[PDB]
């Protein structure tokens, strides 16, 4: 998964 | 595709969902996630020297509309992903929507997952309080005062991969196939720079798993991530198991789950029992829930799946309904 600040 | 309509294309699982975005004179397409959670435009370019042989690679000497600027920029997101690189100017064609010298950002490095994943680079759509440089005007930034919208909204549709994937952008305007009912406003915290909710409970069935918790709405983030408390009490509903790593082992049979549901500003909004396992691997599935250690929510695509979004910046305010399928 990705976790974008 | 209408004015100011990006199709998207979702990645594996609902891992992400990026569209086309054309950039330079007379311009190359570039893959770019479209991202809630920030608020720089980067995108991988020939002066990249740790770059994708994948990447499409935006070329200075390739745009006549190129402008040189002294400026450097850093980026670290939440997973600690990073890039880094120097800034520049030039056109930016949102789904016909011409921005012109628009502020971009040209990696001369990134992070090892940056270089194989999908993507060529990010768009931000959080609030130009969060641009890592001062003084960087926002695309949205740029579409409002160029007069490229004329209401400072964009609706967010995103699909699910069961159901053949897919999504949709529009700025400047919404599209009411992809709802069902009536929209619910819901007032939007941006002090932080990011798009600020607050959830009134959850529910799983009659048991009210949490009570009122603030969260942020990030389309750059796979997973609903819940602070620790509130993973574990969603968790125990569902019989799921803590993996140690910030995620869930949970049965791959759905058919037997009540939807996790959020009452938000008086009315429901749920991830769907199908949406509760993110991905099945050799048999395991991993939950569609994570927990982190802050003390708001991450409310990724696991929700936004499920629910489609107007985004207002110039409230702010966003405007939810659940998806029409």
């Amino acid at each position: 998964p990705f976790h974008x600040v | 595709a209408g004015v100011g309509t990006v199709p998207m294309t979702d990645y594996g699982n609902d891992i992400e969902y990026y569209g086309q975005v054309t950039i330079g004179t007379p311009g190359k397409k570039f893959n770019l996630d479209f991202d809630t959670g920030s608020s720089d435009l980067w995108i991988a370019s020939t002066l990249c020297t740790n770059c994708g042989s994948g990447q499409t690679k935006y070329d200075p000497n390739q745009s006549s509309t190129y402008q040189a600027d002294g400026r450097t920029w850093s980026i670290s997101y939440g997973d600690g992903s990073s890039a880094s690189g120097i800034l520049a100017k030039d056109n930016v064609n949102l789904g016909g929507l011409l921005i012109k010298g628009q502020t971009i950002e040209l990696a001369k490095r990134e992070a090892a997952s940056f270089a194989s994943g999908p993507n060529d680079g990010l768009l931000g759509l959080g609030f130009d309080t969060i641009t890592t440089v001062r003084g960087v005007k926002t695309p949205m930034d740029n579409l409002i005062s160029q007069g490229l919208i004329s209401r400072p909204i964009f609706g967010v549709y995103l699909g699910k991969a069961k159901n053949g994937g897919g999504g949709e952008y529009i700025f400047g305007g919404y599209d009411s196939t992809k709802f069902k009912g009536s929209l619910t406003t819901v007032p939007i915290d941006n002090s932080r720079g990011w798009w600020g909710i607050t959830v009134d409970r959850a529910t799983v069935g009659t048991s009210t798993v949490a009570s009122s918790f603030d969260g942020i709405l990030d389309t750059g983030t796979t997973l609903l991530i819940l602070p620790n408390n509130i993973a574990a009490s969603v968790a125990r509903a569902y019989g799921a198991s803590d993996n140690g790593d910030g995620t869930y082992t949970i049965s791959c049979d759905t058919s037997a789950f009540k939807p996790l549901v959020f009452s938000i500003n008086g009315a429901s909004f749920q991830v769907s029992p199908d949406s509760l396992v993110f991905e099945e691997f050799q048999g395991q599935c991993i939950a569609g829930f994570g927990y982190g250690n802050w003390g708001f929510a991450i409310i990724g695509d696991t929700f936004l799946k499920n629910n489609y979004v107007v985004f207002n910046q110039g409230v702010p305010e966003v405007q939810i309904a659940p998806v029409a399928e």
